């Protein structure tokens, strides 16, 4: 039975791994969608941000987590916060110590140990959260998914939240050629805004949902947010 | 509480259920050993067996040494047996700057009994299901065997068998010393030990096996050795020399 | 008990769902914000003359730009406000400056996650979340007027005006139909008065309603017992007259 | 100022036959100045006399100490502490914390209740064992009181003459000091009855 | 982890109750008998030690039997394990009031810690409480003599007649009814041992099978003497009462 | 039965607890990894499953160092793998400073078994669904090891993990046997290579790419090195030549 | 580790355990408090069944918290120490720390705090004690009258009653007060308490104690020699209002 | 007995509407239990159902039922048809004591 | 991660028993059949020695434990619970008592202290609590020779003869008509072989008895044969020939 395994965090079942952990990887598409996206010299983020109302004011769907770096998140609001503050930490030590800015892979190495340490521990949990991080460093632009059970990927691009299956089919035409402009930052944005309105099917696009980030070779963290997208679209 | 298997507390009926069950299904992994006391050595011979061609079977280990000295036969899987080794083996170690002295049989089996029970009554560990059988010849006893079971029950032997072969090696020996009048024999070349406990042996499982599919490990005054392949078919042609 | 890290197939967490269903049983708190004010209103409730009615609100001062009301238990709303004072006085010792009612919400919502069994990612060592929500409302000199509703889940949202309590359904309709981006301060608290007896079984004194407003030349300030039935008695007449 | 000798104080222990004494002063100083004439610096546990001469402070700690330990005894076994047993026991204790401060010199005194012999013994301040059967002294004039007591001493007294050795050793030992002045209580010890007399020597 | 391996029986019940603390009464209920008279000369103690033979020793008369001080002793009812930790506890919670002030612990102080370590053991920690019900024997100089019984719950009461263990029912039944409000010590004495035998099965009471104590005044001895009374003085009383059948 | 699928901490009666099972099951729901002795080194090759061109590679080579001389390489589940490996890094850098010597092959053997195993004492701690296939030249040897998630591991001349397992060991077995351990480390690049083409076919739902990294003592002088460039371009083409398709 | 719950949610939004919490204080004795304008009066009952308590050392009913305030309760004598000893402490610290003499206000928050803390903190159950506490602020003559459950809540009212038929004694109360025109005159509002007290405790003139506080740590406990006579008296009003 | 012991969802609002409670007969109640059950009786003079009624502390109907049972039986053993006011204080005194135990969490 | 059990294991059932302690019985009252004689001019003490096997040390073997040095202890019930449990009882005898009081604790209060390893067991949680029962036969020089029983539980009464292990109530009954004190220490042992073969049938022997006597002196027992300064033990354990010698003696 379901309830029979369920209880803890400690157990595993014929399945493989643990119900509660498939759980956590469904929440994701619950909560927004987010597209990532990079050519080889920049790379892009572009998310769509949600509220409950008319007289609510969004909740932000990008953590800025320095000046070089933020995330997108989609799933679970308090585990997102508990782990940007992590990498807040880890970032700054790296700085500290090692005059080091954080790289996007060395990060995603020590954010999987954390996970899985939090999926050994019997009242801990699965964080229930999926994150697009996303940088430029000595490595090349980059963009990483990150599992809340410690699953780390690198990609050219993919798409957490809503249709995230809608997203990659138009990412994977496209690729060919957008990667393959290096050096001009609009097209790969303009690509981003292109994108994201397909994926759609029972939600519509608008400007001050959507926001858009930019890292890369030139482009040190920046954030377009309301106005300043439509011209991306 | 919880219950009674779930967690390791009290049966029903004052018994155990992770003890009773840590004695049987231990020496079924096609291990049988037994041990026998020289005159001056101390010969253990155990099952050894590689079910693939591209398993190095030298990494294969159930005669461990312990220290220079010290040997420990473990029936049981290897999961279990590094977990007791590793105590044993730091115990020994322990002992030989703390007391001045090298470590008895004896004394590392009692050591190892009492911990497992305190293991039996944690409702967050479990008793290892290993059966140690700790082997030297020590100059404080002549040979010794000395074998502590998973109850945290242990006691000492003049020469003991594990696996359903038991009846038989018992048998076979028993006889024998009762028209000797001794339980130890006389010879004092390894050779002629290892030849006597071979004997006993083939009567009483009744075959015999390979060099691959033996490990011998011998207990001399200061040195525990394994004997190497050819070394242990050296042996089982000697017998046949005979023949 | 019941699991602390066991999600429904959704993914939303038993605990949490249950914190939600304490939230709806308390008493509306409704909070408008303007821009010359916040307005935070609650229904007090309770009139008896073996009670001190006007000894009791639910309208609480946090700092000298800062209130809460609630709605939901009211003994968890207590933990909730020992946590906020001393992250709230430790941040004016250190910068000098207004704490922001956003980062106060986080704050407070961190230790909101403690429940159960402990983690090795977090030391949890409470057994329930807080049954408590809130609406904060404060002033910052970089925001001006502002108002939030915090989720004891972890949500906090900044709205311009928000409803929480059992009566919030029809509540907060009535808020959006007369709520416009050049209200002010003086019609919002009359407005407030209208939304109250409206919703009542009873008739609108101060022994089950309590107003209170945000100035910036004065911080939070709870509009006072006097005050505010003068604010009633002005009403029932106005009112007693449309008809 | 000084780190025992504020109050000052000295203690005489000796055997009879099947009988002891202790004989301590009464002396309480503010330095050399005396302030007061009485200080009782004996203490009973059944038939276990203790005298500890030495700092006030360190003294009370000590007594309080073995009135914890003697009363669980006592209660638990259904017995009193013989002294014999206590002499351990003062030991034990001492040893327990000896890198703690301490400026003692414990003297205890009794007949045994399981082998009915005069038992006396002394005590230092790391907590050496004294086993003596004659006498045994401590204090500021320690080395004066073995003088006195090696020559003075007379064995096997019985009660009345017992006193009259005690006494006289006792009187012209304070003498040479000031710092055992201010009064003086001696007293005779069998089981059967305990005689406390008073003395009558010098003040400054 | 612990959640599912463990259970939660020191939650309330939907009666107001914990599961344990009632169940330990009941345990109590089943165990040996102890009996408290108060007199204002004296306190007179018996118990009952049911069941007794001539292969356990029936010498030990502090068997339920313990002296906390020289001034307060308990008559205990339920088991002897269960007495020993709260004994050793309570003789050292004496002596710490002993060193601070320079004065014995007047009763009442001592009762209200030692509840709310037996509280303690239900009311945090999953742990299981004691099992045993102590009848105080004490003195102040503010209440005369002193009557009290704690329970495993906490809660104590004033008493100048109590009883716990077995044939409780019985024994206060014919006690309220024969008590002299104000009376001497051999007074109670009579008394007792007279509701005594009727509360053991047929003929039975003996001295071996009883445990007396009496804490008296004296003249030859001192002011709050407790005297455990050890077989022989058991003998005496039984004869001059002719209460032996 | 019971108790062993939740647990641990509690022997089986079958020698073998049901969580355990569960844990070898996930190791063959993954991809294949194998790892070659020869006479002079050790050869590590992975199938890394190609799914959609929104990967990139050689940054999800499933293939890790620990310390200069040993290429870890897994089967089953990524988190469990990298957890298990991130803990042998912090043991290799601790080895290091206090002997002054690399971390052997055996040693980390040891290590990782000891963690493995410590979390199947427990049931409060759950343990790796991962077969980690490791190894290396030291001071003592060459050394081609497997650690199977029970915490049971051996040194091996050959292994396989994974969904393709069996088809590896056959591929294998043929070419260890006809070589005396499997010849040079450069040829030992080429049969790896058709060993991961045999164990392809298992799949046939992905396409793969095809990873080789090596440790050597002749050829490369005791570091592990990926195996990329011309060698791994003529290793393609000879697997291509005899096995067809 | 035993910071682990012990405490949890209902699906209703109450806790399971305060409403368990709040049976054993029915079950139990009853307490009362009655204010007029010049005093507060707590009446506590002392329901001696048994003829064989002594009862100088039989625990009350009434504590001090402080010289000037009072804590009276229904409920488990045990869990109520433990609750009475933290109370105390309190009073010194604040008398200690700012100088000054106590205020009721403050002390309400503190008695609430610790019951609060252990309904939301884990591996602990909260007390089987509901509690009156009242007294007088400093240089104060008005009266003052809070209540505490053991859910952590807290209240002002001008009368409260509580334990074993508070339904009872709050109707009956009800009657005989209003906060216009609240009794000036000790022996008349004393009269009232000891009416409401004597009709649910059944038989009771020497198990009924009353104890009146005036302004500033004038603290009397009334005497049975008293009490027996506004018995007597009641029986003289119940043939006036026949 | 309880109806906690039922679900809420068994009840099924909205047909079965009504859960209706258990009160204790109060003074009045008791006077007329027991004037129906007196009515029954032969019985002495000095039998006063008022002065019975009175010391009784709020007891159910049964302890009424109960007390008249009681009393008819010290009569018949007595070998007498007559029952004694004495005889119904006994009843009512041993009934009383059992309902009203409860003690250190009732009567703390 | 680790551990977070630390709710008690032990509790109570609805008519207030302790679970674990019932179940602990069960195993104690099928344990070896022993007893404990105090026969005024010593103690005697007797167990079952068995074997595991005729090819097996039974020196080793642990059957009676000197716990202190004039005391011996010997059981019925769970062979490994009582070897640890004779071990915590070894250790604060010394630590606490040798070089405090200077001597051996008495007989009554070493009782206490094992009755208090066993309650600390019964109380807490993580672990289950002893299952044992333990006769602890005695002298100490300021009580004489005494016999008491330690039940599971840690609840312990006075006796000076008794019997646990299967079959106790017989081997009770022929023990009480036997001695009834003053009772040589000899005599005793005759008594006490008498009352186990009535006891154990199918094969007897004084080589599965196994025999020691707290009632005797050696200066090898004062450990020097200089010049007394104490006492030293009286424990001694016979070997298996004087037993059979004992046997012979009628």
């Amino acid at each position: 039975f379901r309830n029979n395994y369920d209880g803890d965090t400690v157990t595993f079942s014929p399945t493989g791994r643990l119900f509660q952990v498939e759980y956590a990887l469904e929440a994701i598409k619950q909560g927004s969608v987010t597209v990532g996206l990079r050519s080889n010299t920049h790379a892009v983020l572009v998310a769509l941000k949600r509220n409950a109302d008319e007289l609510s004011s969004y909740q932000k769907k990008i953590i800025k987590c320095d000046e070089h770096m933020g995330l997108s998140l989609a799933g679970l609001a308090p585990d997102a916060r508990v782990l940007s503050n992590y990498l807040r930490q880890q970032c700054n030590y790296s700085s500290l110590v090692f005059n080091r800015k954080l790289a996007v892979e060395r990060a995603g190495h020590l954010l999987c140990d954390k996970a899985q340490k939090n999926t050994q521990s019997y009242g801990g949990r699965p964080y229930g959260v999926g994150l697009l991080i996303i940088g430029y460093d000595k490595s090349g632009a980059h963009l990483l998914e990150f599992q809340p059970s410690g699953n780390v990927t690198e990609l050219y691009g993919t798409a957490i939240g809503a249709r995230s299956q809608g997203a990659k089919t138009y990412l994977e035409r496209t690729l060919d050629t957008f990667i393959k402009i290096d050096g001009n930052p609009d097209e790969l944005i303009k690509a981003g805004v292109e994108a994201i309105s397909q994926s759609l099917r029972d939600e519509s696009l608008t400007v001050d949902n959507l926001s858009i980030a930019i890292v890369g070779k030139d482009t040190p963290f920046t954030i377009y947010d309301g106005e300043a997208v439509a011209k991306y679209i | 509480a919880g219950y009674d298997r779930h967690i390791t507390i009290f049966s029903p009926e004052g018994r155990l259920y992770q003890v009773e069950y840590a004695f049987k299904a231990t020496n079924q992994t096609n291990i049988n050993s037994l041990a026998v006391r020289g005159k001056d050595c101390t010969v253990v011979i155990s099952q050894k067996k590689v079910p693939d061609k591209l398993l190095d079977p030298t990494t294969v280990s159930y005669i461990f040494c312990i220290s220079r000295t010290i040997g420990m036969v473990v029936n049981g899987p290897i999961p279990d047996a590094r977990n007791a080794a590793l105590r044993a083996k730091a115990e020994a170690a322990e002992f030989r700057y703390k007391y001045g002295y090298d470590m008895p049989c004896d004394v590392l089996a009692k050591r190892m009994a009492n911990l497992s029970q305190i293991y039996t009554q944690r409702a967050y560990m479990r008793p290892l299901g290993v059966i140690l059988t700790f082997v030297s010849v020590d100059e404080e006893l002549g040979p010794s065997i000395y074998k502590t079971d998973p109850a945290g029950y242990y006691v000492g032997y003049k020469a003991t068998a594990t696996g359903p072969k038991q009846q038989e090696i018992t048998t076979n020996l028993e006889n024998h010393f009762k028209k000797s009048k001794i339980d130890h024999i006389n010879e004092e070349s390894w050779e002629k030990v290892v030849e006597f406990a071979i004997t006993h042996m083939i009567d009483a499982l009744g075959t015999e096996f390979s060099k691959n599919d033996l490990e011998v490990g011998v207990a001399t005054k200061d040195k525990f050795f394994t004997l190497s392949a050819e070394n242990i078919e050296e042996r089982l042609v000697a017998i046949a020399e005979q023949d | 008990d019941r699991g602390v890290s066991t999600f429904s197939p959704e993914g939303r967490l038993f605990q949490v769902e249950y914190s939600l269903e304490a939230i709806k049983l308390g008493s509306t708190a409704i909070g408008i914000a303007t821009k010359e004010g916040v307005v935070l209103g609650v229904e007090k409730r309770a009139t008896s003359p073996l009670l001190e009615s006007d000894s009791i609100e639910k309208i609480v001062e946090i700092d000298r730009h800062i209130g809460c009301a609630m709605s939901g238990l009211t003994a968890d709303a207590r933990s909730m406000i020992e946590h906020a004072r001393t992250a709230a006085v430790t941040h004016n010792l250190y910068y000098d400056e207004d704490i922001n009612v956003e980062s106060l919400t986080q704050s407070v919502c961190d230790l909101a996650l403690r429940f159960g069994e402990g983690a090795s990612g977090e030391e949890r060592l409470m057994s329930r979340p807080f049954g408590v929500a809130l609406l904060i409302a404060g002033h910052d000199a970089d925001d001006g007027y502002q108002l939030f509703h915090a989720e004891p889940s972890g949500t906090f949202y900044r709205y311009n005006a928000k409803a929480i309590g059992s009566g919030s359904e029809g509540a907060q309709a009535e808020l959006l139909n007369e709520w416009h981006s050049s209200l002010t301060l003086k019609e919002a608290e009359l407005l407030v008065l209208k939304i109250l007896k409206q919703v009542m079984e009873e008739k609108l004194d101060e022994n089950n309603a309590q107003l209170s407003c945000i100035t910036k030349q004065d911080g939070f300030k709870i509009y006072d017992n006097e005050k505010t039935a003068e604010l009633i008695k002005e009403l029932k007449e106005k009112e007693a007259a449309e008809s | 100022s000084d780190p025992s000798s504020i109050n000052g104080g000295i203690v005489v222990a000796m055997t009879g036959k099947d009988c002891v004494a202790i004989a301590c002063d009464l002396r309480l100083g503010s330095q050399s100045l005396g302030v007061s004439n009485k200080f009782e610096k004996i203490f009973h546990y059944g038939h276990v006399f203790l005298g500890i001469t030495g700092l006030a402070t360190d003294v009370t700690t000590l007594n309080e100490m073995f009135r914890y330990k003697t009363n669980l005894y006592k209660l638990k076994e259904e017995r009193a502490i013989e002294p014999e047993t206590f002499t351990q026991l003062v030991s034990s204790s001492l040893y327990e914390r000896r890198f703690g401060p301490y400026f003692v010199g414990p003297v205890v005194a009794g007949i045994n209740s399981k082998s009915g012999k005069p038992f006396i013994a002394g005590f230092d301040l790391i907590g050496c064992i004294d086993e003596a059967k004659d006498f045994i002294v401590s204090g500021t004039a320690s080395d004066q009181l073995f003088g006195m007591c090696e020559s003075l001493y007379e064995p096997n007294l019985e009660p009345e003459d017992l006193f009259e050795t005690i006494s006289q050793a006792l009187l012209n030992a304070a003498d040479r000091d000031a710092l055992s002045g201010w009064g003086a209580v001696v007293y005779i010890i069998k089981k059967d009855e305990v005689v406390k007399r008073y003395l009558k020597m010098r003040q400054d | 982890g612990s959640r599912r391996y463990d259970s939660r029986t020191t939650i309330f019940s939907p009666e107001g109750r914990l599961y344990q603390v009632e169940y330990a009464l009941e345990s109590i209920s089943h165990a040996g008998t102890a009996i408290g008279i108060m007199a204002s000369d004296g306190i007179v103690l018996a118990a009952e030690r049911k069941v007794t033979s001539t292969l356990l020793e029936q010498d030990t008369s502090t068997e339920k039997l313990y002296k906390l001080n020289d001034k307060i002793a308990v008559a205990v009812a339920g088991l002897t394990a269960d007495a020993e930790i709260l004994i050793n506890t309570a003789r050292i919670h004496a002596q710490n009031y002993l060193k601070t002030y320079n004065e014995d612990i007047p009763v009442e102080i001592l009762v209200r810690r030692l509840s709310d370590i037996k509280q303690g053991y239900t009311q945090h920690g999953g742990l299981r409480p004691f099992g045993v019900s102590f009848i105080y024997a004490g003195y102040d100089d503010r209440y005369g003599y002193q009557l009290y019984t704690s329970n495993p719950s906490g809660n104590y009461t004033g008493w100048k007649a109590i009883s716990v263990g077995a044939n409780t029912s019985a024994a206060q039944t014919l006690l309220q009814m024969d008590y002299k409000d104000d009376m001497k010590v051999d007074d109670a004495i009579e008394l007792a041992l007279k509701t005594l035998s009727k509360t053991t099965d047929s003929s039975a009471l003996t001295y071996d099978r009883l445990e007396f104590a009496t804490i008296r005044k004296g003249a030859n001895d001192g002011e709050v003497y407790q005297k455990i009374f050890k077989p022989q003085e058991i003998k005496d009383i039984l004869v001059k009462t002719g209460i032996t059948k | 039965g019971t108790g062993y699928d939740l647990s641990n901490s509690v022997f089986s009666p079958d020698g073998r607890n049901f969580q355990v099972e569960y844990a070898v099951k996930a190791v063959e729901n993954g991809t294949t990894s194998i790892g070659i002795k020869c006479n002079d080194g050790v050869v590590f090759a992975v199938e890394k499953l190609i799914t959609s061109k929104l990967l990139v590679p050689q940054k999800n080579v499933k293939i890790q160092v620990v310390d200069r001389h040993i290429g870890c390489v897994y089967s089953g589940l990524i988190p469990d793998g990298r957890h298990l490996v991130n803990r042998g890094r912090e043991e290799a850098a601790s080895f290091k400073k206090l002997y002054k010597t690399p971390i052997p092959i055996p040693a980390f053997a040891d290590r990782l078994g000891q963690y493995v195993q410590a979390h199947t004492l427990y049931n409060s701690v759950r343990p790796f669904g991962v077969s980690t296939i490791f190894g290396g030249v030291d001071k003592n040897g060459a050394h081609l090891y497997m650690l199977e998630p029970s915490g049971s591991y051996w040194g091996y001349k050959g292994a396989a993990t994974g969904k393709g397992r069996q088809s590896a060991k056959a591929e294998l077995e043929k070419l260890v046997d006809h070589h005396p351990e499997g010849l040079s480390a450069r040829e030992a690049v080429k049969q790896a290579a058709k060993i991961i083409y045999l164990a392809h076919e298992d799949n046939k739902e992905k396409d793969f790419e095809l990873e080789i990294s090596w440790c050597s003592l002749s050829e490369t002088n005791g570091l592990h090195k990926f195996v990329k460039g011309d060698l791994l371009q003529e290793a393609i083409d000879f697997a291509q030549k005899e096995i067809n398709g | 580790g035993y910071d682990r719950a012990l405490s949890i949610f209902s699906p209703d939004g109450h806790i399971f355990q305060v409403e368990y919490a709040l049976e054993a204080v029915k079950r139990g004795t009853c307490a009362v408090g009655v204010k007029g304008k010049n005093c507060v009066v707590l009446g506590c009952e002392r329901r001696s069944t048994l003829k064989l308590q002594d009862t100088r050392i039989t625990p009350s009913k009434v504590s001090k918290i402080d010289s000037h305030v009072v804590l009276s309760f229904s409920g488990l004598n045990a869990d109520s120490r433990i609750l009475i000893e933290k109370a105390r402490v309190e009073a010194q610290s604040h008398r200690l720390t700012l100088e000054d003499p106590v205020t009721v206000e403050y002390l309400t928050r503190y008695v609430a705090g610790v019951q609060q803390r252990y309904t939301q903190s884990g591996g602990v159950r909260p007390f089987g004690v509901s509690t009156l506490i009242a007294g007088f602020d400093p240089r104060d003559d008005e009266p003052k009258l809070y209540q505490t459950e053991p859910s952590g809540i807290y209240s002002s009212w001008s009368a409260q009653t509580i334990g074993r038929n508070s339904k009872t004694v709050r109707e009956f109360l009800e009657k005989n007060y209003d906060r216009k025109e609240p009794p000036a005159t000790v022996e008349e509002c004393v009269k009232l308490t000891v009416r409401s007290l004597l009709e649910v405790v059944q038989t009771g003139a020497k198990n009924i104690e009353i104890t009146v506080v005036k302004p500033d740590s004038d603290i009397v406990a009334l005497s049975s020699e008293e009490i027996n006579q506004y018995v007597t008296q009641i029986e003289q009003e119940k043939q006036e209002q026949q | 007995n309880k109806i906690e012991t039922l679900d809420p969802a068994l009840i099924r609002p909205g047909r079965i509407d009504r859960k209706i409670l258990f009160e204790n007969p109060d003074l009045s109640t008791k006077k007329k239990i027991l004037g129906i059950h007196t009515s029954k009786m032969n019985l002495s003079e000095d039998v006063n159902l008022e002065t019975l009624v009175t010391t009784k502390d709020d007891l159910s109907g049964a302890d009424i039922q109960a007390m008249c049972t009681e009393a008819g039986l010290l009569a018949l053993r007595e070998r007498r048809m007559q029952v004694t006011a004495e005889d119904f204080k006994q009843a009512k005194e041993r009934v009383m004591k059992n309902k009203v135990e409860e003690n250190l969490e009732g009567l703390y | 991660m680790t551990d977070r059990y630390s709710f008690s294991l032990t509790t109570f059932s609805p008519s207030g028993k302790l679970g674990q302690i019932d179940y602990a019985l069960t195993a104690v009252k099928q344990g070896v059949t022993s007893l404990g004689i105090k026969a005024t001019n010593g103690v005697v003490i007797a167990t079952e020695k068995k074997s595991s096997s005729p090819l097996a040390m039974s020196e080793t073997l642990s059957k009676v434990s000197l716990l202190t040095p004039d005391i011996g202890a010997v059981y019925s019930g769970m062979g490994p619970d009582y070897r640890v449990l004779v071990d915590k009882s070894r250790k604060v005898a010394h630590t606490s008592y040798k070089r405090i009081y200077g001597e051996y604790p008495p007989t009554k209060l070493l009782v206490s202290e094992v009755a208090k390893i066993m309650q600390e067991a019964t109380q807490s949680g993580g672990v289950r609590p002893f299952g044992v029962s333990l006769l602890i036969a005695g002298h100490d020089e300021f009580n004489g020779f005494s016999l008491y029983q330690v039940d599971p539980s840690g609840s312990y009464f006075p006796w000076k003869a008794t019997a646990i292990g299967k079959g106790s109530v017989a081997a009770k009954t022929f023990l009480e008509k036997r001695w009834n004190d003053e009772l040589e220490l000899e005599d005793a042992i005759h008594i006490a072989l008498l009352t186990l073969k009535e006891s154990v049938e199918g094969e007897f022997n004084g080589d599965t008895i196994e025999l020691a006597i707290i009632g005797d002196e050696n200066p090898d027992l004062l450990g020097y044969t200089g010049i007394p300064t104490d006492k030293g033990p009286r424990f001694r354990k016979l070997t298996s020939q004087e037993i059979n010698d004992r046997l012979e003696a009628l």
